[PDB]
């Protein structure tokens, strides 16, 4: 995770994002008494892989101005645009490219060998948001069935390997098209039940970890 | 009065502090601060705070809380009006009174006067059983308006907790469900009903969770990890959704260029015919700033729905998936398609659709399931429709599934194909065993008869030369093109025939 | 000239004397035969007797037969103007073609532009392969079509042979599908494939016949023992149904009267309430004559459907059956219904309800299967008529399902009761164990407060009391009051808001 003056950058460029999408939400057509007439709040709160950051964000004529909690500043300019995987620009005298990518109701970062995933709120939507627990997933388990019937075309493990979240295992053919079968979970290969050549049935067993 | 303030904050604590504490510590927020976090800031109206019940059987006129269970009311969302009601779990477990059914129909009828969307928030367990068959009254007035609503104002509906008995047939008969993972379930008859009568035994969340309700049944549109989640993704989606079936899709301000290319897609198609690849892919790189507002997405997936931007403007999608069951059309993927070409079609909006399929799915269970009313259903929602049709054949196009799938035939109004579509009645080695069924004893003067058909049938041109398809164009071109017609399409003007109602089969 | 009458005859005569005899052997008669016994004598004008295809592939450039496989168009029934085509099996197999539909397209824009039936008769097998692409473009402009005419004018569909792939989707988008016992079948998919990819060995009866789609797919209104009868009980439903969605009803002249009692409905509910009795009977002794048309009779039999008359005139009716799942709804029974509601109402049928209902069917397979969506089908189609709707309660009716069968609260004009009528939220012992749950531990007041519940609140008078039942009746004045009132509410006016259409759940 970042820590120090990485961290903070990472922060301010959030922030920066945030307010421009924000800026293009507020001229959606039809709304019903213009929106010159509403109010932008400035003080803001970053959530950065379970570490938060305190801001206030004020544009400066074309850029925009970031202050933490320490007095530090930070102006950000850039000419990202939404879609671009590679914003580019300038964090407070000092030139930087990070990496994003679109996630839920926030972003995906990285920069200087660190990742992290970023949210913004206010103040209340934060208060509301530390309400919430946080969930561990279940946890696949000791087997790999087959989730549709065909045939068993290729298999690219053997006994007694161990593989990583993501990794092809098999590939299996139906109806004149292939289907590849992936890891969803790191371990190391035990039994082999089916090969190459047998037809199988739905939630058949090809192998167990 | 400072004495009007105290009864205000004393209507503001619902059921009591501690089922408020008990509702934390199960993960959940509260009636009014889910409100408070779907609307903008200072721009909720709220109606009818101090309404209570009237009943006095069953020592019920010993406690009247303010409010009934429900808080009601009207705002704004990204300036935009909306009007919402929110049930109250800690209020006699949200159970519907008279009176609470009165307070949601009053909501109702306004949304529907000012041609304004709707959202429920449901948390909660039925008719109040106390209040006898007068409950079960209310019950049916919010359900006739919820019909006459249909087409004319979205209506969006969001599962935040338990929801059993009479209250499942309100959201049914809404254009979308949304559901919150772990906390939610929705069933009509309960575990212990389904123990007495048919010896099984299932806890809630194995009868009716979010898992069984967006994988299985049908029902739901989608499900979130939590409450902030949920809430924040519907104020994303009311930004994409027309108010109204007058006033057309919301237009905003696109950072992208329609009139790039995109050389990838020139090697998307894979030169095997047997290796498969993702739509999705596609779907994201044609539209505004790869922003795509997925549909069922864990419901049917050999088939995908979904919104998008197209030069600042709403356009629906849905795309033939070839990772899943080769993307055959089923009947499953049928219902799911046509009800989304349905509202599009109601609201006004564009549908672009992305053909890559080879036939129907056979067998017994579908044939038994009824597969042939099923299928229909999604051919019955095109050839009805009056928006603006463009659909694309990038791979196979076999057989009725090619009439389904917006042909011209059934009234789209410009069709393209890539250079390497298929467009045939059946694949070459079934034809030629028809056509020369007295001589499929020989081998070598098979294979040469399957050659020559496939070199004569298997392509775009036999279709281009009757003009069943308006132009080949490479496939970097796609979202130039797209755009383009699009624009020129702004203006298409068709009617159907007169008529009270479709007799649609269901 | 003689020679234009050996041009006639050589055209009657089809593919051949030999193929004609085949069919006969086969127990069915042929095409024009069909045409023939269906319509009035004399009245048969029929429409290009002599086109011929154009292809010249695969050497159908050398047998050009007359007609093109099918035969096409007008006459009376029972002096009523009526249009039809019936597909000639012995003609390439009754298979599609580009001039084939052509002929059916003529006949489907004449019947909706002069406002009349349409009765299409299918003996075939699907696209015509050696026509290729072009066959599937006319499939799809009949399609079109078929969904122009919906709700405008009725589309009868009559399957008296083979029926498979492209072709059974026409049949499926029109108002009523009758097939003939032992030689009729409908498939998709044919087993050939099934067995390819499936590995099922199955029949084609085993797969599309007459009882997998009359009693297990929904797919089938109805099944008759040869032609003969199923053509003669064509013409008697057609009797019953007005030409057009303006026109209204057909009148006849009654043999009945209508202000006779019937005293033998006073004894027909048992004083044992855990015992049935057979709603057909009191459907049969309220309509004239004891005739009555039932509309899937073998298809989910807790309920139903079906066309009688009262005072001369057409009326639908529904009803719950406790002979059969003891009168529950279910996801069948809830989208038969729902389909006949919606076309009575769209044709300006008024529409009668007999209710004797406990609840929904409990179970994981119902609830999984969609039983929310698919139930709220029927309160839709309910809330949506703007019809005379009259609905009498025989017996029990508790919870939602009350609410679904045509309650006040949905719009029904006028709601009777009989003295046996039980309108509650719930039985009585569940009702005292979820309000008496902390002293459930003792078994004599329990029973005292069962009593007291059952005495209060189980009966008619709550609902009399609040105006939900507009009259408590004596049972043997039932045809009495319906009569009456259907004749008050002939001059009905409603209109529901202005849209497309509606959003129906699928
Ligand atoms: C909605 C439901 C799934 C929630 O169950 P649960 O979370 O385990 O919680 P409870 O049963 O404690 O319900 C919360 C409270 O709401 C009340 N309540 C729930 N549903 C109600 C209804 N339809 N009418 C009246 N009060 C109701 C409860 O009786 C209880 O209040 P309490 O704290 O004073 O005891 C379940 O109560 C239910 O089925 N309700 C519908 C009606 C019914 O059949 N209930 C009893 C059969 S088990
Ligand atoms: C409709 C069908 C179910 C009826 O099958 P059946 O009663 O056993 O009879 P047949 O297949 O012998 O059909 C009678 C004739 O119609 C022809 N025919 C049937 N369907 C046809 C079509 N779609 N295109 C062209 N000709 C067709 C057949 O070639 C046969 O001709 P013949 O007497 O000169 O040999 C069947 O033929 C069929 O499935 N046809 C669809 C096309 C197809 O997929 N056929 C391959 C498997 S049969
Ligand atoms: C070759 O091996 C034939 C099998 C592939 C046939 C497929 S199954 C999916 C499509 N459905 C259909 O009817 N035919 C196609
Ligand atoms: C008594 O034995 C209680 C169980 C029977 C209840 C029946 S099941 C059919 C109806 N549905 C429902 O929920 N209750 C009724």
């Amino acid at each position: 995770e970042p820590e120090g003056p990485v961290a903070h950058r990472l922060a301010a460029v959030a922030a920066a994002i945030d307010h421009k999408l924000n800026i293009r939400k507020r001229g959606i057509s039809g709304q019903m008494r213009d929106p010159s007439l509403l109010t932008f709040q400035r003080e803001r709160v970053v959530v950065l892989s379970g570490q938060r950051f305190n801001v206030t964000v004020d544009p400066d004529g074309d850029d925009l101005l970031v202050t933490f909690d320490d007095g530090t500043t930070a102006p950000v300019r850039s000419a990202w645009r939404p879609g671009a995987p590679v914003w580019s620009g300038t964090v407070g005298d000092q030139s930087v490219a990070i990496q994003v990518r679109p996630l839920l109701n926030g972003v995906f970062l990285q920069h200087a060998g660190a990742a992290a995933e970023a949210r913004v709120f206010t103040r209340r939507e934060a208060e509301l948001a530390d309400l919430m627990p946080v969930k561990e997933n279940a946890g696949s388990g000791k087997q790999l069935l087959c989730p549709m019937p065909g045939l068993v075309k290729q298999i690219m493990v053997s006994e007694g390997q161990e593989v990583k979240n993501g990794e092809p295992l098999a590939i299996v053919e139906a109806m004149k098209m292939e289907n590849v079968l992936r890891a969803e979970r790191d371990g190391t290969i035990s039994k082999i039940a089916a090969k190459e050549g047998d037809s199988l049935a739905v939630d058949a067993v090809i192998l167990e970890f | 009065l400072e004495k009007l303030e105290e009864r205000r904050a004393q209507a503001r604590l619902g059921g009591g502090e501690k089922r408020l504490e008990a509702q934390h510590k199960r993960g959940k927020l509260t009636a009014r601060e889910r409100i408070e976090l779907l609307l903008d800031h200072g721009s909720f109206e709220e109606f009818d705070m101090f309404v209570q019940h009237r009943s006095t059987d069953f020592g019920m006129e010993k406690q009247k809380i303010p409010g009934d269970g429900v808080v009601t009311g009207w705002g704004t969302v990204n300036g935009r009006t909306v009007f919402l009601f929110s049930k109250d779990f800690t209020v006699f477990g949200g159970s519907s009174s008279e009176a609470h059914a009165a307070k949601i129909v009053k909501v109702q009828d306004m949304a529907l006067k000012m041609r304004a969307p709707i959202i429920g928030i449901f948390d909660a367990g039925g008719a109040r059983i106390q209040e006898g068959v007068a409950a079960l009254g209310g019950h049916g007035e919010v359900f006739r308006r919820n019909v006459a609503a249909s087409g004319v104002i979205p209506q969006i509906s969001v599962i935040m907790g338990p929801c059993a008995g009479g209250d499942v047939y309100s959201p049914a008969m809404t254009d979308f469900i949304f559901m919150v993972r772990d906390t939610s379930y929705m069933f009509v008859t309960g575990p212990d009903v389904v123990k007495t009568v048919t010896n099984e035994v299932v806890t809630a969340e194995e009868l009716g969770g979010a898992k069984v309700h967006t994988s299985k049944s049908s029902i739901a549109d989608g499900s979130f990890e939590n409450d902030v989640e949920a809430i924040l993704q519907i104020r994303r989606l009311l930004d994409f959704l027309p108010a109204n079936n007058i006033e057309g899709v919301p237009e905003i301000e696109s950072f992208d260029d329609v009139n790039r290319l995109d050389k990838s897609l020139d090697t998307l198609i894979p030169d095997n015919p047997n290796k498969p690849y993702d739509m999705g892919e596609l779907i994201r790189r044609v539209v505004d700033e790869g922003d795509f507002f997925e549909i069922q997405a864990a419901y049917a997936r050999n088939i995908i729905t979904g919104f998008g931007r197209v030069e600042g403007r709403t356009v629906g999608f849905v795309a033939n998936q070839p990772l899943v069951l080769a993307g055959v059309l089923d009947s499953d993927a049928s219902r799911k398609a046509a009800r989304f070409v349905r509202f599009c079609n109601a609201f006004s909006i564009p549908i672009v659709t992305f053909v890559d399929v080879p036939g129907f799915l056979p067998g017994t269970a579908q044939e038994y399931g009824g597969l042939i009313k099923h299928g229909a259903k999604l051919l019955f929602a095109y050839s009805q429709a009056t928006v603006p049709l463009v659909t694309i054949i990038t791979r196979k196009a076999f057989g009725g599934a090619y009439i389904v799938m917006a042909s011209k035939h059934v009234g789209a109004d410009l069709n393209y194909a890539w250079p390497t579509a298929q467009i045939a009645v059946m694949g070459a080695k079934g034809a030629v065993e028809i056509i020369f069924r007295a001589e499929i004893g020989d081998a070598d003067k098979v294979a040469e008869r399957t050659k020559e058909y496939e070199d004569r049938f298997l392509s775009p041109f036999v279709a281009a030369e009757r003009g069943y398809i308006d132009e080949v164009i490479m496939p970097h071109s796609t979202r130039k093109r797209i755009a383009r017609a699009l624009g020129m399409l702004r203006t298409k003007e068709m009617e159907q025939p007169r008529k009270k109602h479709d007799n649609i089969p269901l």
